[PDB]
């Protein structure tokens, strides 16, 4: 399945299609977008955004405890789209 | 500011707690206090990346084994360990010890004890304290040899965590029979003549927050450059006069691989030369350094607490002239020394006693299958005891004359074979574990670097580059750089999913540091890149030059160019 991810970012809103098997910052990358990352293994802050809408499986993850990620937090370099998703990204200084 | 894991060590009672209360818990991992503190006893907890939709727990344990060497109690532990508890193999590392990998939770007491009990230890193999200290691999008689070795071991053990929660934890605060240490280690250890020390301390040189990270010495003969010694923290290098007596050790400092991309502030280092000591004082000077880094060491942000940031910032000279006040005396002016020469030890050699060793090849440090039986059995049979080397390799040591024929015709009938008859390309290669359990891996390295090598060696076959003709390729599946891929002539470090960035300028004897050549090459493209490079040095280089060399001659415009040209 691919779904429709809309990133939110400072500069503005770029819409891309994403495979259910690909990391989202991955896909981002392999377009053209630039979106922040250091770690790329979901251990740390680098990549992080907010889950505005849709789902998202994060599961690889390990930096975010349950409570964050209940709260909508996501680590797009560790994140599989699940569904059509709205992310605002350049979320590591809010977090952190 | 403090990190997560200075607070974690603060609150542990010296290692103990939580770990000691999430090891009996029913759950198969750990917390993540536990998971930070379970490092330093030498075993790290894992998941199976290759299982997705559900986190299937292991831990991997990685032994202590200063200088490589392996008594063959202990060889026979681990091999019968990785079968009954592990997930079949061994893995030998590129600083001279095992791991193995897929313990769970449930077993792993009786992993560590069984360890313990076979004349083993997985003490401080991780965390953030000494790491194994590298010497020689090779089991030559020769004085000087003989003497980094035994340097190496007081190093070691004058580095050991003191405060018990070791054995407290795995063997129930037994006593457990060693070898005494020679009393130039503990004298050592116990002065504080220079303030180094916490004299009230469960633990007088780590003291409560131990050191800022990990902390790596290699020691080493001159020439012999084995063990890589530039990308340690301390190298340490042997100096005899002229009828072979050693008389002192020049020693550097400042190395480390460890680098993030995108964060230019972070960097692979070369040691810099810091002076020389008479042989009674190197076991001071080391702790001088030591503590220099205790004390100085960013704890605020780990990205910069090895002891190379501390050096770049503060110049060899500042560094030099802290580190004097713990030893108490100055250093004297750096030694010349001879060319470094890589060895790889392998093949059927002589010791200088009688006896023969001889060097096993293994792809990546893997022991499994066959290879794993049949080595059992050949280290069974003759009691040998063994020695790892820096490449990942296994020397069988202490071999009769007699014996050389059966042991040749049983590893070679497990596809074990003698150097002759390997790729050159084969056996200069490393990679690092990276996936399926590495949790920071970004792309395959040991998983995908045999594939790589038999493409490396079709585009010098295309090219018209001789069969004899190699370089010295290294594969990291992220730029943390475990299988050193800074120092290699062809580094391939991790970057994406399917791709690598490329390292070039490193040399066979691994005295130059490479540099960033292109970033995010796909696993697919790699010919586009080395056909051209290859085809420039092939047609233009002086008689035997060395790719590296080349590489660091001609530089990196004229590099790019020959690429982008091809394209
Ligand atoms: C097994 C080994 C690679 C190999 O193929 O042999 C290894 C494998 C791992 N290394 Fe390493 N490193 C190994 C030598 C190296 C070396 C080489 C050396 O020491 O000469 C380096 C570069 C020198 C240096 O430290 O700069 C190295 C740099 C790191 C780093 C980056 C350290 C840094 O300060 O930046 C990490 C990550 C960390 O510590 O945060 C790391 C961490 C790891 C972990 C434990 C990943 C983790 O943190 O959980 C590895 C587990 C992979 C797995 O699934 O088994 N490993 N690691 C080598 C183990 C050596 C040992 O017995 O102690
Ligand atoms: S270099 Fe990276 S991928 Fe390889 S073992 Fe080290 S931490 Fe894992
Ligand atoms: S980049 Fe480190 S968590 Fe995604
Ligand atoms: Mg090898």
């Amino acid at each position: 399945a691919t779904y429709n991810v809309k990133l939110i970012t400072p500069e503005g809103e770029v819409e891309l299609q994403v495979p259910d098997d690909v990391y989202i910052l991955d896909q981002a990358e392999e377009d053209g977008i630039d979106l922040p990352y250091s770690c790329r293994a979901g251990s740390c802050s680098s990549c992080a955004g907010k889950v505005v809408s849709g789902s998202v499986d994060q599961s690889d993850q390990s930096y975010l405890d349950d409570g964050q990620i209940a709260d909508g937090w996501v680590l797009t370099c560790h994140a599989y789209p699940t569904s059509d998703v709205v992310i605002e990204t350049h979320k590591e200084e809010e977090l952190t | 500011k403090r990190s997560k894991v200075e607070i974690i060590k603060e609150k542990s009672n010296f290692l103990r707690y939580p770990l000691n209360e999430e090891l009996v818990s029913e759950a198969p991992n750990i917390n993540e206090s536990a998971v930070q503190l379970i490092k330093f006893h030498g075993s790290y907890q894992q998941t199976d990346r290759d299982v997705r939709g559900q986190k299937n727990y292991s831990f991997m344990l990685r032994t202590k084994n200063p200088c490589g060497k392996v008594p063959n109690q202990l060889y026979l532990a681990m091999d019968t360990l990785a079968d009954e508890f592990g997930i079949g193999t061994l893995r030998l590392t590129t600083r001279q010890t095992f791991q193995l990998h897929g313990v769970l939770k449930k077993n792993l007491k009786t992993v560590l004890s069984t360890v313990i009990k076979n004349m083993g230890s997985t003490l401080g193999a991780c965390g953030d304290l000494n790491r194994n200290v590298l010497a020689p691999a090779a089991p030559y008689v020769k004085k000087d040899i003989l003497f980094a070795q035994q340097t190496a071991e007081n190093i070691a053990a004058l580095l050991t965590p003191q405060s018990g929660a070791y054995y407290d934890l795995w063997v129930d605060g037994e006593k457990i029979m060693s070898a005494e240490e020679p009393p130039e280690v503990t004298k050592a250890r116990n002065d504080n003549s220079h303030g180094t020390n916490f004299p009230d301390s469960p633990e007088p040189i780590y003291g409560t927050q131990y050191l800022p990270r990990k902390f790596k010495v290699a020691v080493t003969a001159a020439g012999d450059n084995s063990v890589d010694i530039l990308t340690n923290d301390i190298g340490v290098v042997v100096v005899s006069d002229d009828a072979g007596e050693p008389i002192g050790f020049n020693i550097y400092v400042g190395g480390g691989m460890g680098r993030t991309h995108r964060v230019e502030t972070t960097f692979p280092r070369l040691a810099d030369p810091l002076g020389y000591v008479p042989k009674e004082d190197i076991l001071y000077a080391i702790k001088a350094i030591v503590v220099t880094q205790r004390e100085n060491g960013r704890r605020d942000d780990r990205k910069y607490s090895r002891m190379k940031y501390m050096i770049d910032r503060w110049g060899i000279d500042r560094f030099r002239a802290e580190v004097e006040k713990y030893y108490g005396k100055k250093f004297e002016s750096f030694r010349p020394l001879p060319e470094w020469q890589f060895n790889s030890y392998l093949g059927w050699q002589e010791q200088g006693d009688g006896k023969l060793f001889y060097g096993v090849h293994v792809d990546n440090g893997r022991v499994g299958g066959q290879a794993k039986k049949t080595l059992r059995e050949i280290i069974e049979k003759y009691n040998l005891d063994v020695s790892i080397t820096p490449n990942q390799n296994l020397i069988l040591c202490g071999i009769d004359q007699a014996w050389r024929e059966p042991i040749t015709t049983a590893l070679a009938q497990a596809g074990l074979l003698e150097p002759k008859d390997v790729d050159p390309l084969n056996l200069t290669a490393m990679a690092c574990p990276a996936l399926p359990l590495c949790p920071l891996a970004q792309t395959e390295a040991e998983r995908g670097i045999l594939p790589i090598l038999k493409r490396i060696r079709a585009v010098f076959n295309k090219v018209g580059i001789k069969d004899s003709e190699s370089v010295v390729v290294r594969i990291t599946g992220c730029p943390n750089g475990c299988a050193r891929p800074y120092m290699a002539e062809l580094g391939f470090v991790g970057d994406g999913p399917k791709s690598y960035q490329i390292w070039l300028g490193g040399t066979p004897n691994q005295s130059t540091l490479a540099e960033s050549f292109m970033d995010k090459v796909k696993l697919d493209d790699i010919e586009k890149v080395l056909e051209p490079l290859f085809t420039y040095w092939n047609g233009t280089r002086q008689e035997g030059e060395s790719f590296g060399s080349f590489t660091n001659r001609t530089g990196f415009d004229k590099l790019k160019e020959v690429v982008n040209k091809w394209a």
